[PDB]
């Protein structure tokens, strides 16, 4: 217990630590970016208001690299001061020392969930007003819906529903200047102008997420817009890229932690700890690049984005398995 | 217990580094790995520890083969290591050092897991330092804390690696009642250094290793006469 | 002897860390052009033209940062495997071996100039024309699969999309002209097994076809025009930029000395902060002399400050 | 030529390491700086090389001051130092690595050059192995190519670095014959080690530095029958 409670602390004081280096130096840096947006209604304030409202999604997406530049700064901390080397000696196996810093990150990977469920979908809005959807074109099985403008609070205008059969032919384009929602599966409305050669799946709750990137929309959000369109249309791929990417985010983490300690335990063994500092920034720019581009290719390849987001996470697991498997 | 080595042999960047490598150990015996530097000391003991994979060779320790066996497997097995630099848990108290290794222990229960620590503190005259952090006391007292907490998993071979490194000729005959106390408690010991002068002093069995291959055997009185050893590590004078 | 050695030294280490710093910093920016080449902003084909292009853009900022870097990796060697103690126990110093490299460290100087005052405005004038080019492109040539894209009065859903941005399924297009097509290959585009509605006329057809800087002015033009203050900005910025490689070399001589134990590696990062902040000051006082705010005076003496800076700390 | 060195202090972390460290050492002659391990030894010799500042003393080469002077003007002034681990240009060949020292000596054409690189590779039998790299050789001709840079630097006082350290027995007498022979070339031996013993044998005058101040003075045989260091490093029984 002793022994495990050394190791978490210490890896748990590591990551926390370059994680409060990381967020202020991506603060600080996103800032220079944006004093050069200033304009008459942007003052420096409202830049510096900008930038510390998206500190969240700042520390959500760094939560990863932070995680792996942690358990490597720890474990090369113990590790060069011969702690790891005594830890053996005693009796405790590698992948012991691997669920100790695992167990430290595990602290990180419920910061990130928080963050992504409670903290970034509101500093977002916050860091946006700072610095609801018009002209909204749907498609309901074989009806297309274009709403000129549609409110949260279940308001419509300028609503224009063509419907189609099998066989792709006219059947009633219906418009309207004004309507409101009353339950699901009916809308009211005047000026009801139908033609011939009611009942609408548009659901205000998810009429704020339109506008939203998939990208930025929590899990809980995400799922349940995800949900409704697979219900009613075809979820796009983008949109099951970014479930694929946040559901694989802690495995992500702990796949990333795993290859830091078995990193330490092999190849960055006896090496400085500025050499280990700067292998960790390169697996960590790695890692963000590989994870970006294989996310645009599957946005852009028949393959699912399930395989383009597990893919690197199983294969740096299973690397970082069989090097702490060669010890 | 007895601790067999046969045929160690490693290689690095293509060249056998260690050739035919063996030796023999007992429980409460004292054996010294000496030999030129560089020319497979270091690579056997650290074989025979764990910290280096072991390309050919078979290591028994009571006619249980250690030889797959990794590094924790080995000192779970009954096979302690004494690093040469500083391995004291920087962070943690020598009190703390030595439970923490304690709490390992599967035998022991907490009213005994103390009164272990207890004694193991006063057996090496480290209990006026419980309280200390391990980072901020003396480099004998750390030592004898490194020792206390590698005792405190109850190893049947203590592998040392140059306990005479760093260490004053006064304070020398303190490592040497440390080494002959390890002894005494049915632990055997396996001193690897570069100080052979008092390294033959303690070791009651001595193995000289050169280009990568035991070249002699026997007591240091056997050792130090010997033709081949005077040829190649001490010298015609010593 | 020790001249050569040094100079070999620097140039492999450093020419090893441009091409880093370059893969490293020129792959992010192109994975993030493939991101917007993914969502049909962008043609894919094209991207490693605009990173071709922008090859001067990022070198100017890699070949000081990559000098410094391996200036710092070299002298770092040299004090962790004592080779340095032993050098300056035989009477050549740290500033002395700095001094050493001034004809290595004029040579990447002429590089740079080479590069910021004509292959830099040449680059991103071509980058310049090229997205030109490709800021126009609209229609299906943006479209997304199972997605609505709206761009002017045209409104576009397809079910599918092959690897390339051609070979459309499920397409239906929006102006009133409605038309929905089963297939589509591509603005000239032949759709196929298609119906096309005004809203009230109806046509069914098997087949259709649908018809919907100062930064890069040469340095010629540039070298006169100091009135200007964007004029003036720019071009003493291609003038006064060739000269980070001088600030490479005397600072990074100064934050080089580690020990042994500490690491080659150690003092990179502190230092390389140092040499952004450096760079980041030379780009808001351009920003400022782009804003008639400042003057052209500020690139030598925000230089100065920084070569003087460096020069004290190396003789401390 | 005598170097002599007086009042040396140097704290660390609010703790003095040295206090009050003076001790003198004439050309060719070998000097011992021994004493107890971490009890200031190391930063004594360490802060007389000039790897470390000075906090407080002087230091002297017939009243010309070293002690504001830096490592390399110490150099320049006729002191070289020969560090413990691998000093040796990795790649770099032993005769470039001799040779791009020599270049640096201005009293020196390159026909005496040549000539004195050749003379140097032959004193110490390093002219069979002239042609390959520096990270490519034996512990002992490393070493001795090192001690040839070094002389190649042409100093007045050479500030050894543990020479006995990670050493055969084998190779001590050889070690203790480059010693001598550089005592014999007029140029005087400071000798720092862990190794007392062996380190007592070519010395002919030990400075024992105990508890950050110098406690004995005199040849080995007084080292050795000095009380004082036997109680605090020698020990009673010691050979
Ligand atoms: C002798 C002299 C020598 C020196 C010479 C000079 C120097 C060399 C010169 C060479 C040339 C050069 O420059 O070379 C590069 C730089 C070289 C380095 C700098 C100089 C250093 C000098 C000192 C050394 C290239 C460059 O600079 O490219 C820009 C790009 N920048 C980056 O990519 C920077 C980062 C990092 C650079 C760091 C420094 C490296 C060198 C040391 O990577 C790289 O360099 C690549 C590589 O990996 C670097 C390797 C790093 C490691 C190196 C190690 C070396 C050894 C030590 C830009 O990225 C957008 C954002 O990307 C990420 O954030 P994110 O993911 O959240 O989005 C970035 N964060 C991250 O990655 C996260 C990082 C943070 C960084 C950490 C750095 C640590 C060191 O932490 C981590 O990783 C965690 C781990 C690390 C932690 C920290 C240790 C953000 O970084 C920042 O803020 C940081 C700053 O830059 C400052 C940099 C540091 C300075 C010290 C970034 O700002 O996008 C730009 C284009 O931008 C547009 C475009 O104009 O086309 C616009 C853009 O819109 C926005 C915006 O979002 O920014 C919003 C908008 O409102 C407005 O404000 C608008 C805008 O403000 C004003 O217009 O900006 C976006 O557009 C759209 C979109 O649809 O999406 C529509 C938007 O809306 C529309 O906009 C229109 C418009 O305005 O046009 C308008 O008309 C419309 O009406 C409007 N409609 C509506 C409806 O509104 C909006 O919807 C938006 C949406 O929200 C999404 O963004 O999207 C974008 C599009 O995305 C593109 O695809 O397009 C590129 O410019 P471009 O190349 O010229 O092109
Ligand atoms: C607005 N700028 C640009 O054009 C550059 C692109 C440069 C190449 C264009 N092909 N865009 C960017 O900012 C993109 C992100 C958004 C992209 N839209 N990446 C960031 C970046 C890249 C390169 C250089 N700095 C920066 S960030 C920066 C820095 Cl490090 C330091 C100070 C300032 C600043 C200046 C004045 C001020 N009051 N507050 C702040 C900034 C802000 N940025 C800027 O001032 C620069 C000024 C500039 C113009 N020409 C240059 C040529 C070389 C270097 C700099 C410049």
């Amino acid at each position: 217990r002793i022994v495990a409670k050394h190791v978490t602390k210490t890896t748990a004081l590591a990551m926390l630590g370059t994680t409060i280096v990381l967020v202020i130096l991506q603060v600080l840096f996103t800032y220079l970016g944006e004093l050069s947006n200033l304009k008459a209604d942007y003052s420096a304030w409202q830049a510096f208001l900008y930038v510390l409202w998206g500190a969240p999604r700042y520390l959500y997406e760094i939560l990863p690299i932070s995680a792996l530049i942690g358990a490597i700064l720890g474990l090369g901390t113990l590790a060069s001061n011969s702690e790891l080397i005594v830890m053996r000696s005693v009796g405790i196996s590698l992948w012991r020392i691997v669920g100790w810093v695992i167990r430290s990150a595990l602290v990180l990977v419920l910061l990130s969930f928080a963050l992504s469920e409670w903290v970034v979908p509101y500093t977002n809005e916050r860091a946006n007003s700072v610095k609801e959807v018009r002209g909204y074109w749907s498609r309901e099985g074989q009806r297309f819906i274009y709403v000129d403008y549609a409110n949260s609070q279940g308001q419509l205008k300028r609503i224009q529903v063509v419907d189609f059969d099998d066989n792709y032919r006219l059947k009633s384009v219906t418009n309207a200047e004004q309507g409101q929602f009353v339950k699901d599966g009916q809308w009211l409305l005047n000026h009801s102008q139908q033609m011939a050669i009611f009942s609408l799946a548009l659901q205000p709750k998810y009429v704020h997420m339109v506008t939203i990137d998939p990208e930025d929309l929590s899990f809980s959000q995400l799922v349940s817009f995800m949900n409704y369109m697979r219900e009613y249309s075809q979820v796009p791929k983008t949109y099951q890229l970014a479930f694929w990417k946040k559901v694989a985010s802690p495995f992500a983490l702990i796949t990333l932690v795993l290859v830091a300690c078995s990193f330490i335990f092999g190849p960055l063994r006896q090496q400085s700890m500025g050499f280990r500092l700067v292998i960790a920034l390169f697996i960590g720019l790695g890692f963000y690049y590989l994870q970006d581009f294989l996310g645009y290719a599957s946005l852009v390849y028949n393959p699912s984005p399930a395989w383009f987001v597990l893919g690197p996470i199983v294969l740096m697991f299973v690397a970082g398995s069989y090097l702490l498997y060669r010890a | 217990q007895t601790l067999c080595i046969k045929h160690l042999a490693k290689n690095y960047s293509k060249r056998w580094v260690v050739k035919d490598v063996s030796f023999e150990m007992q429980s409460g015996q004292i054996v010294g790995l000496l030999g030129p530097n560089g020319a497979g000391k270091t690579t056997s003991f650290y074989m025979v520890v764990g910290l280096v994979r072991m390309d050919k060779g078979e290591i028994h320790l009571d006619n249980l083969d250690l030889s797959d066996l990794a590094m924790h497997e080995r000192a779970r097995k009954g096979i302690g290591y004494l690093p040469q630099e500083a391995s004291i848990f920087r962070k943690l108290t020598i009190a703390e050092n030595i439970m923490a290794i304690l709490e390992t222990r599967k035998d022991l229960n907490k009213q005994q897991r103390q009164q272990r620590l207890q004694e193991l503190l006063n057996d090496f005259k480290i209990t006026h330092i419980k309280d200390s952090l391990g980072m901020s006391v003396s480099g004998g007292e750390r030592r004898r804390a490194e020792i206390a907490r590698a005792l405190a998993a109850d190893p049947k071979f203590m592998l040392l690696d140059e306990p005479f490194a760093g260490v004053d000729p006064i304070s020398v005959g303190d490592i040497k009642d440390i080494i002959r106390n390890l002894k005494d408690r049915g632990i055997g010991v396996l001193i690897t250094d570069h100080n052979v002068r008092e390294t033959l002093a303690i070791c009651e069995h001595a193995y000289i290793v050169s280009e990568g291959a035991v070249i002699a055997e026997g007591s240091p009185q056997d050792i130090l006469e010997n033709e081949q050893v005077r040829k190649v590590y001490l010298g015609d004078d010593f | 002897i020790i001249r050569r050695y040094l100079v070999k030294q620097v140039v492999s280490t450093s020419l090893v860390v441009i091409a880093l710093l370059t893969l490293i910093m020129m792959g992010g920016r192109l994975i993030k052009y493939f991101g917007v080449a993914a969502q049909g902003r962008l043609d894919a084909g094209v991207l490693f033209s605009i990173i071709g292009y922008r090859m001067p853009e990022f070198l100017t900022l890699i070949l000081p940062l990559g000098f410094f870097i391996g200036l710092m990796l070299v002298f770092g060697r040299l004090y962790v495997d004592h080779e340095m103690a032993v050098l300056n126990g035989s009477g050549i110093s740290r500033i002395r071996l700095g001094q050493l490299l001034i004809p290595l460290a004029l040579v990447f100087l002429v590089i740079q100039g080479i590069l910021m005052l004509w292959m830099t405005p040449w680059g991103l004038r071509q980058f310049d024309q090229l997205s030109s080019s490709q800021a126009v492109r609209t229609g299906f040539d943006l479209v997304r699969p199972k997605e609505f894209i709206s761009s002017g009065p045209y409104t576009i859903y397809a079910g599918d999309l092959s690897e390339d941005r051609k070979n459309l399924k499920d397409i239906f297009f929006y102006q009133d002209v409605m038309i929905l097509a089963k297939e589509a290959t591509r603005n000239v585009v032949d759709l196929i097994q298609g119906r096309r509605y005004e809203i009230y006329s109806q046509a069914e057809f098997q087949r259709y076809r649908l018809r919907l800087k100062v930064e890069a002015l040469p340095s010629s033009k540039l070298w006169n025009k100091w009135n200007d203050p964007v004029i003036a900005s720019e071009m003493g910025w291609r003038v006064f930029g060739p000269f980070t490689i001088v600030i490479a070399l005397m600072m990074a001589v100064a934050l080089c000395e580690v020990s042994p134990r500490q690491g080659r590696y150690y003092r990179l990062i502190p230092a390389i902060f140092i040499f952004a902040s450096l760079i980041v000051l030379l780009i808001a006082i351009r920003t400022r002399i782009s804003r008639d705010e400042l003057g052209v005076w500020a690139y030598p003496a925000a230089l100065a400050v920084y070569g003087i800076a460096a020069a004290l700390f190396s003789r401390k």
